């Protein structure tokens, strides 16, 4: 099954995460 | 906390600096004055992204081969579900509540358990690379044994013809792995020990082409090339060798 890696699904992962701890920081 | 590739690194240590920057504004159990926004939203996204992930995961785990992964992936997805519960559940009670301390509590936890399960799964990954990388290391070994047997001219030419794009292969394979790695005093082990197997394969070739031409003589000088083929053959095995101990290397960080 070639669509979509676990480094990319990590990433997208890191990005939510990312997304989600900056805006908490924001307020 | 230092991470083992630098493609690992560039997942996850930034979500480490990003927790450990909220740590600073919440110890446990840490009451604050400052409402938390609306966090439905942004944590449905972690929670699609930990679906796919788990989803992504347990698809290698159905089709592999690699014992290691089947045994240690499953656990690694039940860490980061267990972990996005905490977050669902942080943004439920921070909704009622925008001062809610045990949803603060949640919020790192929750973050601390995605950010330890992914790095799990990421190591689990990079681990059966590296397994991947020693078998083509060993295919090398395994070949160099096959040189002692060579004794006519037209084997030594089917021998380099197997061996030479062989060995570009294990140098490109090494080159791009060691430039992956984080601890610099394995990068230097490995690109020391991959030059030194470089340079000895002409080494090699030459030892054999005079051990080939001079094999039925009486005044010929095929001990010292059997010799030198023998020496050159076990020095590249040790070097090998080195390469792969170096490639499963493990520093105490952490």
């Amino acid at each position: 099954g070639s669509h979509m890696n676990l480094l990319n699904a990590a990433t997208a992962l890191s990005g939510s995460m990312q997304y989600l701890l900056n805006y908490v920081n924001a307020g | 906390p230092v991470f083992h590739t630098r493609t690992i690194e560039s997942i996850l240590e930034p979500v480490a600096q990003q927790i450990s920057h909220l740590v600073i504004m919440h110890e446990e159990g840490e009451v604050d004055g400052k409402a938390i926004p609306d966090l439905t939203a942004p944590v449905a996204a972690v929670q699609a992204a930990v679906s796919n992930l788990v989803r992504v995961g347990k698809e290698t785990v159905q089709t592999t081969e690699d014992q290691i992964l089947k045994r240690d992936m499953p656990p690694a997805f039940i860490k980061v579900e267990n972990a996005c519960t905490k977050l669902v559940q942080a943004a439920q009670m921070l909704q009622s509540d925008p001062y809610s301390v045990p949803a603060r509590d949640y919020l790192i936890d929750g973050s601390r358990g995605i950010l330890s399960g992914t790095s799990d799964l990421l190591l689990t990954f990079d681990e059966a690379e590296v397994r991947k990388i020693i078998r083509v290391c060993k295919g090398i070994l395994e070949y160099l044994t096959v040189a002692e047997v060579v004794e006519t001219m037209e084997d030594l030419v089917t021998y380099t013809k197997n061996l030479g794009p062989g060995m570009t292969k294990m140098a490109k394979m090494i080159d791009e792995r060691q430039q992956e790695l984080t601890h610099q005093e394995h990068r230097v082990m490995l690109v020391n020990s991959m030059n030194t197997v470089k340079e000895l394969l002409p080494v090699l070739i030459s030892a054999m082409k005079i051990f080939v031409t001079t094999k039925n003589s009486k005044n010929q000088g095929i001990e010292e090339a059997l010799k030198n083929r023998n020496f050159t053959v076990e020095k590249m095995s040790a070097e090998i060798n080195e390469i792969i101990r170096v490639l499963q290397l493990t520093s105490w960080d952490e």
